């Protein structure tokens, strides 16, 4: 039931990796009113305060919603190390 | 077409039973089974493990309540079945005795690899490793913080298995663990389908990258290590199942240790004296917002009353639910690509009122909270006792292993005395085979050694690793 | 130069005697084994009628060594005087490189030596006490190496006022060595020239030392209760 | 009778400064059948694996045996560097 020890360590691995490029990552999570599934929302930004982009994921799974939040991150970092 | 005769295996590994069998001699191979594991060490030692609170349940206690939930899941489901006669179409007609009683040692066996302390024991040993492996810079072409010369990427068809060594030793799950237990460590010998109903998850533990999303749930933790690559493959030509697959029944386990998740906590909690029967019942009622369940029971009562029908009432609501659910996908769980849990409606919701009372009320103890700190301490001193082990070079451990009687090595022998005998036999069986004139030896054996040290940590029950931990630092 | 004393001989070989005879009978007293397992144990390594079967019909606990040790002895004291007696010029002079103790005397001890460290010095408790004497002693060390890391003048200021405002630690673990070890220390600075190039090596030696001595110094027991006292564990 | 903590930490001193010439030791040791004492080979070679030269040194003495071992580890890094 609760949150798997590596898919944690993953997720720090890539905001880590992700914050090697003089970035930075928020973090939001809450509960839903109806859908009955947990909600977390990033955001990407540089240090100078402006605001990239934002993503949203809802999941009833804590693990499944962690991996989904992950591999987003991996994905932002690939595409904006694809060029800058 | 659905046929169950091709998923219940009766073949073992090792001096498997051939021929055709009957009716009877078939139920007499799965009461062997049962009494090999209801017999093992490996369930003695669940009484000396906690599940809470250190007249409290422990986790033998626990899983034997598990048992008894599977047992008329299946139950359930095997009458409704004979209802629409539909037993003999999907040759259940003559293994309805086994059905039940692979369920049963499943339910059973569902937490014999947990590691001392538990959850926060799983996380001591992956930070360790983690410090020592850094498996993050592996991931690509070579950078490297790695502390084995061996392990450093530096030779294309030499860095994956670098790499995957470096990943699959930072991943250590229970789940796996059992698997290894049950296979190379104590020996059982069980049926192939004894075996499949305790592979939980699919994934490898040496899995980098984003799984596929035909199997984004049945692969969300990791289901085995590499050293049993070999051992699943076969166990999954036996069972006819697919890569990243599941067994049929190991639905119906999952499904009942959902339902005995929260409850048994709450009243433990009562015994406590944390709160009276009156304030849970209080707390219960503001949390809802319950009258065919909790009000029916409250009212047939006090302490031992008040639960013996509460359980009686969840379970005469969940129970029919489970198995309706079961009979309706069917081939997809027969298939073993079902991506869904058996438990959104009104009883799915009724499990969450037991889950946010228990995580507010009982989990936030300061009692509950203190032991998860002190097992996180003792975990990470007994790896650096052991240390010196993973220091030595291949020549060196070979003559400890081979001689015994080192003059050289002082310290480094007596603390290889201590290990459990069954491990070292283990770690000798595997080094045993691989080929020596090989440029892959060293990783290997270093991979080796790193699972006898993991294995010998595992295997401890809570009081025996404290004990054990203030005895090497020179304070008891 | 680099000579012994003749009757050192005397010592060396009456060591050797007593080197795992008392261990073995130790072991029976723990009950790692019984007398029978024992004598079995030495009639299947011995490959003994006249030292250890003389013994053994003669019993059953207090009377099997007592034998023994009379056996072994009357075989052993008279081929050492024999040896002694021979090599009497070599001794004398003090360049004898070799020992009393090849033949059916040496190969007799070996037995002993062999199955006290198979079935006795191998034992879970008494390896166990060998590692935590190992972390006790380091840990002694590590506790006073502040008193290693300070100047000359600060040690001197130490050793003469007793009073120090500049160092509270530092003073209050030189009160927990014992006052002979620092007498010791102090009659040993108080010679060296002062004003020599050499002061303060000899000095730094002499400080290793003293914190040596106090270390060596002390029963099993009482280092343990230290260690512990100095920890905050006890 | 058990072997002195000194002569091990020198043997140990031996074999690294002969190690920190790119070089590797290999240590045998049993007992011999009538002689009776023990006895230790050495075998020095590179890390190509080409032995250079052998030796073995049979004494019933702890003490002696490995101060045997440690001044012939030292000759043989003397010779090994007196030349290549
Ligand atoms: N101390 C503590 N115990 C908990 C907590 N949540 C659950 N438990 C206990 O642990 C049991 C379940 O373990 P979990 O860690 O939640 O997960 P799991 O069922 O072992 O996990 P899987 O093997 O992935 O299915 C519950 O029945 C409780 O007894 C918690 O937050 N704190
Ligand atoms: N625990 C343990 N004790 C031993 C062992 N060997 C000998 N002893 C004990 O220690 C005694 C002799 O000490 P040793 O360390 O062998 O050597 P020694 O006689 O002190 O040495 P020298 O002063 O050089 O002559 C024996 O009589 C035993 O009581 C061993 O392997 N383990
Ligand atoms: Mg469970
Ligand atoms: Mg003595």
């Amino acid at each position: 039931g609760r949150l798997y020890s590596g898919n944690l360590a993953a997720f720090k691995a890539a905001t880590n990796k992700l914050f090697q490029l003089d970035l930075a990552v928020i973090y939001d999570d809450w509960y839903d009113a109806y859908t009955r599934k947990d909600c977390i929302r990033l955001r990407i930004e540089d240090r100078s305060g402006n605001l990239i982009d934002t993503s949203t994921f809802y999941h009833h799974d804590e693990d499944v919603l962690f991996n989904m939040c992950t591999d987003w991150l991996n994905h932002m970092y690939d595409q904006l190390k694809d060029w800058k | 077409q659905i046929d169950f005769r091709k998923k219940i295996n009766w073949h073992r590994r090792y001096r498997s039973p051939q021929g055709v069998k009957t009716e009877h001699e078939i139920l007499r191979i799965f009461e062997s089974d049962r009494g090999r594991i209801i017999n093992s060490p490996a369930i003695r030692r669940l009484q000396q493990k906690t599940q809470v609170f250190p007249a409290v349940r422990t986790r033998l206690t626990h899983s034997m309540e598990v048992q008894q939930v599977g047992r008329y899941i299946a139950k359930e489901i095997l009458s409704r079945l004979k209802e629409l006669k539909l037993l003999e179409a999907y040759g259940l007609d003559e293994l309805t005795g086994p059905f039940e009683s692979i369920v049963e040692m499943s339910c059973l066996m569902h937490d014999i690899g947990n590691p001392p302390f538990g959850h926060f024991g799983e996380a001591a040993i992956n930070d360790w490793f983690r410090q020592r492996l850094h498996p993050e810079d592996a991931e690509s072409q070579p950078l490297d913080r790695c502390s084995v010369a061996a392990l450093r990427l530096r030779e294309e068809p030499l860095n994956e298995l670098r790499r995957k060594i470096r990943q699959d030793l930072c991943h250590f799950e229970g789940n796996a663990q059992g698997i290894r237990l049950v296979h190379t460590l104590m020996r059982m010998n069980l049926t192939w389908a004894q075996v499949g109903g305790i592979l939980k998850y699919t994934r490898p533990a040496w899995w980098r990258g984003e799984t596929p999303e035909t199997h984004h749930y049945l692969m969300k933790k990791p289901g085995y290590y590499l050293s049993e690559e070999a051992y699943i493959a076969r166990l999954r030509k036996e069972l006819n199942l697919a890569l990243y697959s599941r067994f049929p029944l190991t639905w119906i386990m999952e499904a009942a240790d959902d339902i005995s998740y929260c409850v048994a906590d709450l009243e433990d909690a009562v015994e406590k004296r944390i709160f009276t029967v009156e304030q849970l019942y209080h707390h219960l009622h503001e949390a809802w917002g319950f009258s065919l369940v909790v009000e029916n029971a409250w009212e047939k009562s006090t302490e031992d009353q008040f639960f013996m029908y509460l359980r009686v009432n969840t379970l005469n609501k969940l129970v029919p639910y489970a198995a309706q659910r079961f009979i309706d996908n069917l081939p997809a769980i027969f298939a073993g690509t079902f991506n869904h849990a058996l438990l959104a409606s009104e009883c799915s919701d009724l499990l969450k009122l037991y889950k946010n009372v228990a995580v507010k009320h009982v989990f936030s103890h300061p009692d509950v909270e203190r032991l998860e700190l002190q097992g996180y301490r003792v975990i990470s001193g007994l790896l650096e006792i052991y240390r010196p082990l993973l220091s030595l070079s291949l020549s060196d451990f070979t003559e400890l292993v081979e001689k015994e009687r080192v003059k050289r090595f002082p310290i480094e022998s007596r603390l290889f005395h201590k290990l459990s005998t069954r491990h070292r036999l283990a770690y000798v069986e595997a080094v045993s085979k691989l080929p020596s004139d090989s440029p892959e030896f060293p990783l290997w054996e270093y991979y080796y050694r790193c699972r006898l040290l993991q294995d010998y940590i595992s295997g401890m029950t809570d009081l025996y690793a404290w004990d054990e931990y203030r005895r090497l630092m020179a304070v008891e």
